[PDB]
């Protein structure tokens, strides 16, 4: 009587990953204060273990997860009663729990832009994206994507890295930037044409990853293993990742 | 790349 495991399967080396992976959501206002922020998150499995085994994942702040989905291996009981998953996992990849961070603690915002945008026939677009509560991990995987208002015909910007393009029938700016380094910090300025005859500037619609970070703060305090002998490697790794993340200007 | 439990 457990359904979504076969016992006697066999593996070479015996080994379980889980990754801890959080979503934020935040718009940002043209002064660099929070409108509004929220953290969504999964914690995905990864689990090749030999025979039956039985897994308490325990965290040092259990109290940060919120409107929590299970997986249905999970004894709903015991995390009601010591917010400790315990389940014997399903073979392989699977998604344990999903949750929502709780609204109990400010969102950390692990970025900032610095923009000096002014929309005559010609504009100024002056962006610096730096690092902000990131806990000094690497921001990775960065694009910036502005919908520019109609009156913009087109650009000529100059990035510090990366590349950049606008295309002329759908207004969008897309910036493929890549990562954040300490010594010179990526921007991307020059100046717009516009078509002779604006009231917000545009919003900056920004992706990131940023590995070994979970925003909300969540950490694993423990996994033990029951009912099997052996020692497996056990490990977690945590990623945060822009949902949709918007600075307006 | 994982923190060991």
């Amino acid at each position: 009587f457990i359904p979504w495991r076969r016992a006697g399967v066999k593996y070479t080396n015996n080994e379980a990953y889980f990754d801890v992976v959080e979503e934020i959501d935040a718009i940002i206002d043209k002064s660099g204060s929070t409108v509004f922020a929220e953290i969504q998150g999964v914690i995905d499995a990864c689990i090749k273990l030999s025979g039956m085994p039985d897994l308490s994942l325990s965290f040092m702040n259990p109290r940060l997860l919120d409107d929590v989905s299970f997986h249905p291996c999970i004894r709903f009981k015991r995390w009601e009663s010591e917010r400790v998953l315990s389940f014997i996992p399903p073979d392989g990849n699977f998604r344990l729990i999903s949750y929502r961070v709780s609204s109990q603690n400010l969102v950390a915002i692990p970025v900032y832009v610095k923009h000096n945008i002014s929309f005559s026939s010609c504009g100024r677009f002056d962006i610096t994206i730096g690092p902000k509560q990131n806990m000094g991990k690497t921001i990775e995987g960065i694009t910036v994507t502005v919908h520019m208002p109609k009156v913009v015909l087109n650009m000529n910007l100059t990035p510090t890295q990366g590349s950049y393009t606008f295309d002329p029938v759908t207004k969008v700016l897309a910036w493929d930037v890549g990562k954040i380094t300490p010594q010179k910090l990526p921007s991307l300025k020059g100046l717009v044409n516009l078509q002779s005859g604006p009231e917000e500037n545009p919003n900056l619609n920004i992706q990131f990853k940023i590995q070994q970070l979970a925003i909300s703060g969540l950490k694993v305090n423990r996994l033990d293993m029951y009912g099997e002998k052996y020692k497996p490697f056990k490990g977690v790794k945590y990623i945060t990742k822009a949902g949709k993340f918007q600075v307006r200007t | 790349d994982y923190q060991r439990l």
